[PDB]
RNA sequence: AAAUUGCCGGGAGGGAAGCGGAUGGGGGCCGGCGAUGCGCCCCGGC
RNA sequence: UAGGAGGGCGCGGCGGCCGAUGCAAAACCCGGGGCGCGAGCCCGGGCGGAGCGGCCGUCGGUGCAGAUCUUGGUGGUAGUA
């Protein structure tokens, strides 16, 4: 039961708020599969 | 004369991918967006960006102008990568420059 | 000149590496090349070459068949280089520790909810670097539909080979050569 | 500037493998094509006929792709690509690409001077 | 990718987790890897293997 | 390297923005890597400035005389690109800078790997700074 | 005697005599000496990128060149080449490099 | 661009020429075509 | 040989990356220097005067010596009949 909090980057003109980091989404921790990417990228690209 | 095996419009132009395989590949792509070494290796100048993933507040949502957008990229470490894109624009070598590309 | 067949060179072929350019399976292979190299576990040699295998040489194993094969040996880890599929026809499953390349979602839930473990092969090498206290299992290789069509031809004596036919019914591959009233009975 | 190679470069053949009968026709190119003819005496390797390339002619793997300079070449287009040879200066020699202008070449030569990088077309375009 | 805070918080809604019927998408569960920890350094140089 | 380095090497080995490969995929292939934290500019996982959390950089500074910049990244700041790098500007003498490089590359067990390469790149970087200023004197062919 | 000498040389006893491990058993008492560890320079002026390999001052000790049996001092030699080709000279002695010392006399 | 042609310069020829291996003679071309630096030292300054 | 497979070379687009070019791009020319067993490739010199290249993935109207091959151009025949 723990996951890091992603710091949100403020911008000039913002009201200073007692905010905290957003926990990391589960998808941003999914397996990295470059074979699947290039297969799907090839087939999807030809549909236009 | 006519060409050998004249091209026909009933070639297989569009190919299908399983709905689930599409979703799996999107998941893998999203994860890699959160790895600085891979975002670097794919050619993005990310060297003054504070953190990956790079999350900016909702106040960006309401901006209006390209000039306003430029400040936001400057306050991040993002404007340098946008610099490279604009500086790299040139005319496409080959036949495509007369095929509307 | 020296009297030899093809210069004495090997003409058989075996997979020295896997076909898929899957990054995680590539990482697993580097681990087991090291393990076979330094530990000399015979178990480790089997696991390595099974990692170099095509989808049809690594058939799935159902949880019903796995539960049968584990019965009474629940102090050991089941090892399958392949997929564990869930089986609805089973009711009793013991708490069991299973290592496999993949688990279906329903299978993994069934195993965990029994109080078992769904191990990966990296995790296995931590908990058994020499495959000690393991039950190494394959699935049924000759259970595919394609296998029915293999062997002696459909129309020779004593063969029970499945013919390639586009449909079933009385009009498809039943008359001459399949019964005595129409020519001959195969 | 001093090359590492400490072994003489042996070539098993210096002549090229010209195409058979390209000396007899004009529209035949000199680039090697292996004869596939049924009666081809080149293909059947009779003595006194033109030779065909084999793997046996292959040059020693140690001194392969080394120029007579005893450096291996790497073509550069700009100063940045030159600076990749900083730590290989005794094995690799730079060579400016054929379409790099005179202005750009002066820079590469100036920068290659400091890093001590052998450059084999240092006088071109000047 | 530059995520807005509005969008980065919707990701868990859109893709869910390693749990059934958590995604906004139907019939989908995030894919699991073949190797839980990919660090060949840690596995090869753990006490168990050495 | 928010994922392991062994994994990252798998992804960036065959293609990435820093690898300049020439002369095909035959036995004539020549390939270098122009990323700035690769000491020999070699496309290998040992020298990769991409697939390592611990890497060493030895660079001549921008327009300035005799300043060598030494950089080492931080293992626990991998996801903070801006403040991942710890860089040091040294304009001291060579043998004194050879000490600083050992202090931060070798003696702390950072990358005992790159003890020889870091010093050798310092030797080459430092000499290029003298020659830039003093001008070419020697030819070095002997 | 080529083989007879060769057999003698590789004898375990006689190589001990030849090398002189006796009289090195003398100096450093009832033991055979130890050594130490040089190369504590701590002062590299340069750092080569090639895997360095240093200069050879060879310990190999090539045998001296042989003198032909009939070249004995006082014998008259004929020079076969050089600017004195055909000249008949006097053989004095063999030198350290193996070259023969000769005189016309002038 | 090539096929093919003219002029100038060079080369060889007893019923073909061209070709493969050798080398010898001529040409023509190659200065990363081929080095002059490193270690002890004595000053005289940086 | 017939035949099968692997690994490469080369041509033109598309998605990406990395670059050259009026301080001279492409194409073409050369008794110029080289690399590779080879397909081919790199550089020099010239001509030209505005575009071009390498790498990863992917795609195709993608490689010629023949076909009494198609079209065009050109010889010898011959200053002859
Ligand atoms: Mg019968
Ligand atoms: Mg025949
Ligand atoms: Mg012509
Ligand atoms: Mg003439
Ligand atoms: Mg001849
Ligand atoms: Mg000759
Ligand atoms: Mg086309
Ligand atoms: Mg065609
Ligand atoms: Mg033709
Ligand atoms: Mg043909």
């Amino acid at each position: 039961t723990a996951r890091p909090l992603v710091s949100v980057k403020a911008l000039d003109g913002d009201m200073a708020t007692d905010a905290a980091g957003v926990p990391m989404p589960h998808v941003m921790k999914a397996p990295i599969r470059p074979d699947v990417i290039t297969f799907v990228h090839r087939l999807v690209s030809c549909n236009s | 004369g006519r060409m050998f095996a004249p091209t026909r419009i009933w070639r297989k132009w569009h190919r299908r991918v399983n709905v689930r395989l599409r979703r799996v590949a999107v998941a893998s792509a999203l994860a890699a967006t959160a790895v600085p070494a891979i975002v670097t290796a794919r050619g993005h100048r990310i060297e003054s960006v504070p953190e990956f993933p790079l999350v900016v507040s909702d106040s960006a949502e309401g901006i209006e102008k390209t000039a306003q957008a430029i400040k936001v990229l400057k306050q991040l470490g993002a404007y340098a990568d946008a610099e490279k894109a604009k500086d790299s624009v040139g005319i496409r070598p080959g036949k495509g420059k007369m095929r509307n590309r | 000149g020296i009297d030899l067949v093809a210069g004495g060179r090997n003409k058989r072929t075996k997979r020295t590496a896997p076909k898929s350019d899957d990054v995680y399976l590539k990482l697993l292979v580097k681990l087991y090349r090291f393990l076979v190299r330094r530990t000399k576990s015979q178990f480790n040699a089997v696991i390595l070459k099974r990692l170099f295998m095509s989808k049809t040489n690594r058939p799935p194993l159902s949880m019903r068949r796995l539960v049968r094969f584990m019965e009474g040996k629940e102090d050991k880890i089941a090892v399958i280089v392949g997929t564990i599929t869930d089986d609805q026809r089973v009711y009793e499953i013991p708490a069991m520790k299973v290592a496999a390349l993949r688990f279906t979602e329903t299978a993994r839930a069934r195993i965990v909810n029994a109080g078992g473990e769904c191990l990966t092969f990296d995790q296995l090498a931590l908990r058994a670097p020499l495959g000690q206290n393991t039950l190494l299992l394959r699935g049924p290789k000759n259970a595919r539909e394609a296998v029915r069509h293999f062997g002696k031809a459909p129309g020779v004596p004593h063969s029970h080979t499945k013919p390639y036919v586009r449909s079933k019914g009385r009009k498809f591959e039943k008359a001459r050569g399949r019964r005595n009233s129409r020519g001959f009975k195969v | 500037a001093v090359p590492l190679l400490t072994r003489k470069i042996v070539k098993k053949r210096v002549k090229h493998f010209k195409r058979a009968h390209s000396d007899r026709y004009i529209g035949l190119k000199q680039s090697w094509r292996r004869p596939k003819g049924i009666d081809s005496r080149v293909r059947r390797k009779f003595k006194g006929c033109t030779l065909m390339p084999n793997i046996g002619y292959g040059s020693d793997k140690k001194t392969r792709h080394y120029l007579p300079n005893k450096f291996k070449k790497f073509v550069v287009h700009n100063v940045s690509e030159l600076e990749l040879l900083m730590m290989h200066n005794r094995t690799y020699c730079a060579e400016i690409a054929h379409n790099v202008s005179t202005k750009k070449r002066k820079d590469i030569v100036e920068r290659a001077a400091q890093l001590d990088i052998v450059v084999t077309n240092k006088l071109a375009r000047l | 990718v530059i995520w807005t805070e509005s969008a980065f918080k919707k990701l868990d809604e859109v893709y869910g987790s390693f749990e059934a019927s958590s995604s906004k998408k139907k019939g989908f569960v995030l894919p699991r890897p073949k190797m839980t920890n990919a660090d060949l350094g840690r596995l090869i140089n753990s006490d168990e293997v050495q | 390297t928010t994922v392991p380095g062994s994994l990252v090497w798998e992804l960036v080995k065959k293609n990435n923005c820093f690898l300049i490969k020439q002369f095909g995929n035959s036995n004539a292939k020549v390939q270098f890597s122009k990323e700035p934290n690769n000491l020999y500019n070699v496309h290998s996982y040992k020298f990769s400035g991409l697939a390592n959390s611990k890497t060493v950089a030895v660079q001549p500074s921008a327009g300035e005389d005799k300043a060598v910049v030494l950089s080492t990244t931080k293992t626990k700041k991998q996801n903070t690109p801006a403040k991942l790098q710890h860089k040091t500007l040294m304009r001291k003498e060579f043998r004194k800078m050879a000490k600083s490089v050992k202090n931060q590359v070798c003696d702390n067990y950072y990358r005992p790997d790159l003890t020889k390469p870091a010093l050798a790149r310092l030797s080459a970087v430092y000499r290029s700074l003298q020659v830039s200023k003093s001008g070419i004197k020697k030819k070095n062919r002997q | 005697s080529k083989m007879a000498l060769g057999i003698k040389r590789a004898s375990r006893s006689h190589t001990y005599h030849r090398r002189g491990l006796w009289a090195i058993k003398a100096k450093h008492g009832g033991a055979l000496p130890k050594a130490e560890k040089p190369a504590a320079v701590a002062e590299p002026k340069f750092y080569p990128a090639d895997d360095v390999k240093p200069r050879t001052v060879s310990t190999r000790k090539p045998h001296p060149t042989k003198l032909r049996s009939t070249i004995t001092p006082g014998t008259v030699l004929i020079l076969l080449a050089g600017r004195y080709m055909g000249k008949r000279v006097v053989f004095l002695k063999q030198l350290q490099s193996g070259l023969l010392l000769i005189t016309g006399p002038f």
